[PDB]
């Protein structure tokens, strides 16, 4: 799953040329990566 | 030389709850011995135990004469602290907090009563559960009026509680008895009679009015031991420099031991 | 960005004068205030 | 211990340093001074 | 570790014989209603007493000496007044002492107070403002019981002191309205022990009347390179506590 109101930052991008790049970004995009490669690793490991 | 003593808290408690006693700072608490190292649990409620039984009203009066009184005044982020009161002689007066809902003067007694007027802000705990109680900071003046008053049902109670003061009434409370509390009436059938000599008959020689010096001098000192015991005796005393000149309750104040 | 966003306490700190007096005695000086603020959200929007 | 439903296990967390149960110098066995330190061991009282 | 001062107010234009009164009146015991660096003349003055029309006797005098804090007067600058705050603890001063009692003392006792019962010969009468400041006496604490009986085992008969070798010889009328049954109640609750506010006086009135004739010593005397004896009207060094 993906919570509301993170789940809202990620449905869509309003943002264009963001002057704070470092600040919402990477706290959002690297929590819900180490995620999105579970779930695909998670393919990976139930075959053993 | 202040005589410190370091009472270093573990931590298995929550954060939560050194904010929760933050507001019981500089307070008093009577320890049984005295050393610079010690733990939490040698001033709970638990320790101040008799028998592994539930102490009553009485049986904790002549707990506080043994042991000895200190003023905590700083709660150090790690541990704690206290400054021995009873003996030494410490140079910068320590501040106290007057509990009890009695209004103080420039100039007073203060001495420790187990509490009366119908509650107190004892805490608990929930980790190592460790019951803390406190004592009160009353004036010598009304402490002598509510032990009398007290004693006057404890010698009913082996037989067969309001007072007034600052236009207010507050009611005691008193526990279970002891049948050994003999003891607790023991400090005036021995006083009662070293009371009275060969000089005493002639002040009944004449009443219908209103070897005797030894009667005049003899009384003296008992009466001024005969609470000494049956109570116990102020440790401090109030001094404020530049404040308001009354103290009210649930405050802060200035005192200066004895 | 106050969306991303649950909560904030940013508490500040004030002094407490002391009247400089005559000859000495121990008053012991108080250390701070430090109050703590919270914070609450409200939103409006529109029709068309 | 009120924590009984909170814990799933918890006899592995409880057995390492229980403090002592009988005085250690006395030509008897004593109670526990209340002025004690030894952090004696029991697999006694454990399991019962 | 610093010591405490009080600095008394004084008026203007005084004659130039009881302003040298003030010269001549160094060293006594002065008690002090609260411990003020502001402090003017009056508040140590026999008016800023217990009055209830007429100075206080000795019977609450007493409590007030007590309850009230203590101070040693030293040089005096021609404007003001210079005194040693005592009785918080200050720390080590040259404190000496002016013994104010018609009593002997010697070197190595205990030094105490005591509301007068005798006179008032040694108080000052400032007769241009009306006012008057007075002072109490200065005792052993071996005698505080054996001065203070000695006196009223007398006056309970009509309703020679002993120390360091010199054979020596109204506010008290107040005093035994509360004494002389606080021992026959005594003699009553023996017959009836062998009720629950009956002992709701005696124990707390006695112990109000206790505490008080069984006073603690505030002052001790030393000397270091001098004599070993203090008559009457010197300036001897002693030590708080």
């Amino acid at each position: 799953a993906i919570a509301s109101e993170a789940l809202s930052l990620l449905s869509n991008t309003y943002v264009d040329g963001t002057e704070i790049d470092s600040s919402l970004r990477i706290r959002a995009i690297q929590q819900m990566a180490r995620n999105l490669r579970t779930v695909l690793d998670s393919f990976e490991r139930g075959t053993a | 030389m202040p005589f410190e003593i370091e009472v270093l808290l573990p931590g298995e408690l929550s954060p939560a709850e050194t904010s929760a006693l933050q507001k019981c700072e500089g307070k008093i608490i009577t320890f049984s011995t005295l050393r610079h190292r010690a733990s939490l649990v040698d001033i709970a409620l638990s320790s101040y135990y008799i028998n592994g039984a539930p102490p009553d009203t009485l049986s904790l009066l002549e707990a506080y004469r043994m042991r000895f009184a200190a003023v905590i005044t700083r709660v150090i982020p790690g541990k704690l602290l206290a400054h021995a009161i009873g003996v030494g002689t410490p140079t910068p007066g320590l501040f106290i907090q007057n509990t009890s809902p009695v209004d103080l003067c420039n100039g007073d007694y203060i001495c420790l009563l187990p509490p009366v007027f119908g509650s107190a802000d004892s805490i608990r705990l929930d980790s190592v559960g460790l019951e803390i109680v406190f004592p009160l900071t009353i004036p010598q003046t009304l402490m002598r009026e509510i032990i009398a008053k007290v004693v006057a049902r404890a010698v009913e109670r082996t037989a067969a509680d309001v007072i007034c003061y600052n236009g207010r009434r507050y009611e005691l409370e008193t526990n279970l008895q002891h049948r050994d509390g003999d003891a607790a009436i023991r400090t005036l059938v021995l006083n009662l009679m070293f009371s009275i000599n060969e000089g005493c008959l002639l002040l009944l020689a004449l009443i219908p009015t209103l070897p005797i010096y030894e009667t005049i001098s003899s009384w003296i000192s008992t009466s001024s031991r005969l609470g000494d015991t049956l109570g116990t005796r102020a440790i401090l005393r109030v001094c404020v420099f530049d404040g308001p000149s009354t103290v009210h309750p649930g405050d802060r104040t200035a005192v200066i031991q004895v | 960005e106050l969306a991303y966003v649950r909560d904030g306490v940013i508490q500040f700190e004030v002094q407490q004068p002391m009247i400089a007096r005559d000859g000495p005695h121990p008053v012991d000086q108080p250390v701070h205030n430090y109050m703590v603020k919270r914070i609450h959200k409200r939103s409006l929007s529109a029709a068309f | 211990v009120n924590t009984n439903c909170n814990t799933l296990d918890r006899l592995l967390m409880e057995a390492k340093a229980v403090a002592s149960q009988s005085s250690t110098d006395t030509e008897y066995q004593f109670k526990r001074p209340p002025g004690s330190t030894e952090m004696t061991q029991d697999p006694c009282g454990l399991f019962q």
